[PDB]
């Protein structure tokens, strides 16, 4: 049984009705389950036996369907509302989720703005060079980072982490970082971060020369 | 042969958990009383803790009274050691034995023993970050600082002592291999103002009581 | 009201081992299926395990089944989660949660979650030692081998042909979670400025042979 | 119920006969057990019920006593039979152990010879210091190593190891390394390892300047 969520993002104002549609490969009756998560939190049990909504939950909420067709509505969304949405197939001894609906809020495109910053001398003092590129203020949330040492593209020696929605004009930031010994930073001149994204006609790369 | 295996040590920081497991080969335990032992840096064993068949009865030493709890798998043949609130004192090596003999008894030896498995605690139980500087387009440049090898979360981040908070981005922290978190904290200001303005930011690290100031400059 | 309470995460290498456990409160587990769920870092979640009522159904996701064991502990309410042989995917949030309803039927929804351990597997399974003289100033010279991983570390000198008065010693544990060794020899001092010292370190784990030759 | 162990370390040469006490703080009537342990293994069962030899153990060990005395003897020391043996009162479900009995071979006091190595300049690149000091081929086995950095006692920067006892002249070594960062190291002159073993008359410091 796999269960297959839509849209995996939903981009909606406060006050809108929406709906996130929740289809099963195969027949599941009613054994199914709406849960709320905010980042960081645990889920919270919304909708059981694909209508039943829990006590305490509000009556925007509301679930239907049945077979392989469900569908989650709320109406009038409200700002506690913006969070993920997980669909759920549960049986007496296992279960299977889809992979969530993010509920965001809506804007239009922006591009970000790409700054690369090179390890400081400090820091290559201690033998670690952490070069670090940032992402800032775009829309939508999806976006590629790609490191390039002399056009190498690098993987695995990079991390990066993304802000949630601004309060203020709704954009995403990222940073993302490369680590390297000190020994390997040395061994290479050119570093370079490649941004793909919506918003931008091409690719930007920024780079700096070690020196 | 009867054979005992140890699962789930290795490094914890004073204060933090780990859960110890012990699977066997060529017995069944649910006849057997479990045993948890330890060899102490010192060199002697401590008695840590005891299970009775049916889980019957539960003993703890002194030591890891209200710290340790002991749990048993009967029909899968497995011990737990769950430790809280671990203390440097409890670095040792850890061996489940068996309470048993060739006919069991109401009081036989311990005649069975896995290898053991190390379990470290380190005084530590926070770090306190370093801090570098992400140094200095059109008119926007970005500055920030790196806030790197800190244990546990959270920091947090002001620019200028809180004078400096439109565009700043104080982003999530990662974990690194080495087990200390990293994350970095930028603001976006006007580039005319790198030559002028002074920018700081204040980092605080209040699990370690740690205050740090840095200065940006180009 | 009903709570659950995760414990045992942690950062993991690659085909390590970890045990998580779940602790409740104001409920007892022992008439409710137990689980266990992860959330990636793409944001889905996943289920793990399930543990019914007297541990008479075990049910795992195909992901981790040979790898994963569940279990329970009805008497003192916790529920375990043993992962053996880990993978990074298996980098994520886990959190336990009771099946149950205002009455219990065959097939409840997943009513009650604890807040989640974050459990973090790095690639690295295994890592390489740097090796660096310990240079003379009867002369004692050596070799420390730093920051490999894991056990055992192997160390001869000249392939073999000194072999008295070499003393390796037992292996150290750094905060860093690498260990660290060092092997030395004593030979005579006149001995310096014709004979060639070299240290052969074999990590079989990583496949690594190092030489590694010690002047003054 | 306490047990002590008497001695803590026993000495003596192959083929000697030897006695391991064992102290209840109070009557346990016979239900004690005598264990063997060599360094990095699992203990062996030797003994159960004060004086019943387990199946596989050479008739050379043989245990006696009652209530609150109890001995260990090994009848004819061969060269397997060095290492550390415990004693345990055992219950039904709880259990307290001695100290231990390490047997080890006995010869002439020793003094050690002692060396310190400074980092080597290409560690000292990758941004980490390591000093080291090794106390060679020392007898007894109990020895102490204080770093002092400018004179300033060290503490929780260092760890040290010790050989098992050597084959041919039945001493021991230690080693002891002290981690610093480059810039510590960098920031300090003199460095100096002191020992202090019974067979000097009095601790030895051994020192270098940093260049
Ligand atoms: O840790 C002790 C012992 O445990 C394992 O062996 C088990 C042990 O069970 C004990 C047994 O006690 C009996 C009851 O009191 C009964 O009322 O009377 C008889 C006669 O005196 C007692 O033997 O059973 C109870 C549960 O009823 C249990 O709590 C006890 O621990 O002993 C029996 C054999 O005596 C054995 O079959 C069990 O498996 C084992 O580790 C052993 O080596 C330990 O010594
Ligand atoms: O995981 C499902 C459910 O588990 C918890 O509740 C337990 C569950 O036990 C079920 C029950 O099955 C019945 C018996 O086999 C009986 O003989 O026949 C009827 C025929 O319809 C079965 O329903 O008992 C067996 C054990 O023998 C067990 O394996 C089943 O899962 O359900 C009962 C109520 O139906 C409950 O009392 C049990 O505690 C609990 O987490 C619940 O929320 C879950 O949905």
């Amino acid at each position: 049984v796999v269960m297959t969520q839509s849209p995996s993002t939903l981009s909606a104002s406060v006050g809108d009705t929406i709906t996130i549609t929740c289809r099963a490969s195969q027949s599941i009756e009613t054994w199914l389950a709406w849960y709320q998560q905010k980042p960081g939190k645990a889920p919270k049990l919304l909708i059981y036996k694909a209508s039943t909504l829990k006590t305490g939950v509000p009556s925007r909420f509301s679930g239907s369907g049945s077979g392989t067709e469900f569908t989650l509505t709320i109406s009038g969304l409200q700002f506690d509302d913006f969070a993920t949405y997980h669909c759920q197939h549960y049986a007496g001894y296992s279960a299977t989720f889809g992979q969530g609906t993010r509920v965001e809020i809506k804007r239009t495109v922006a591009a970000p703005s790409v700054f690369i910053f090179p390890p400081s001398d400090e820091q290559l003092k201690s033998g670690t060079a952490s070069v670090v590129c940032l992402l800032n203020n775009f829309y939508p949330r999806e976006a590629k980072v790609q490191w390039k040492v002399d056009n190498a593209l690098q993987s695995g020696n990079s991390q990066e982490s993304v802000t949630e929605q601004d309060s203020k004009d709704s954009t995403y930031s990222l940073s993302s970082t490369l680590t390297l010994s000190k020994a390997d930073y040395e061994k290479h001149k050119v570093y370079a971060c490649e941004v793909t994204h919506q918003g931008l006609s091409s690719p930007v790369t920024k780079s700096f020369n070690r020196g | 042969e009867v054979q005992l295996v140890e699962s789930g040590g290795g490094l914890v920081k004073a204060g933090g958990s780990l859960i110890l497991s012990c699977g066997v080969s060529n017995f069944r335990i649910s006849a057997h009383t479990m045993n948890w032992v330890r060899r102490v840096p010192g060199g002697g064993l401590e008695w840590v803790a005891s299970i009775s068949t049916s889980s019957t009865y539960r003993d703890y030493a002194d030591a890891v009274k209200g710290r340790f709890t002991v749990s048993r798998d009967d029909l899968e043949d497995f011990v737990y050691l769950q430790m809280h609130k671990m203390r440097v004192e409890d670095t040792a090596i850890y061996y489940c034995a068996r309470k048993g003999s060739d006919r069991l008894s109401d009081n036989d030896p311990f005649d069975a023993w896995g290898p053991g498995t190390v379990v470290t605690v380190s005084p530590a139980s926070t770090k306190g970050p370093s801090v570098f500087p992400l140094a200095p387009s059109g008119g926007t440049a970005a500055l920030g600082c790196l806030v790197k090898d800190y244990f546990p979360e959270p920091v947090t981040v002001s620019w200028n002592s809180g004078a400096l908070t439109s565009g700043v981005h104080t982003f999530p922290a990662v974990l690194q291999s080495s087990g200390l978190y990293s994350l970095s904290s930028v603001v976006t200001v006007p580039s005319s103002s790198l030559g002028t303005q002074t920018y700081i930011c204040n980092v605080n690290h209040k699990p370690s009581n740690t205050k740090v100031d840095k200065k940006v400059e180009p």
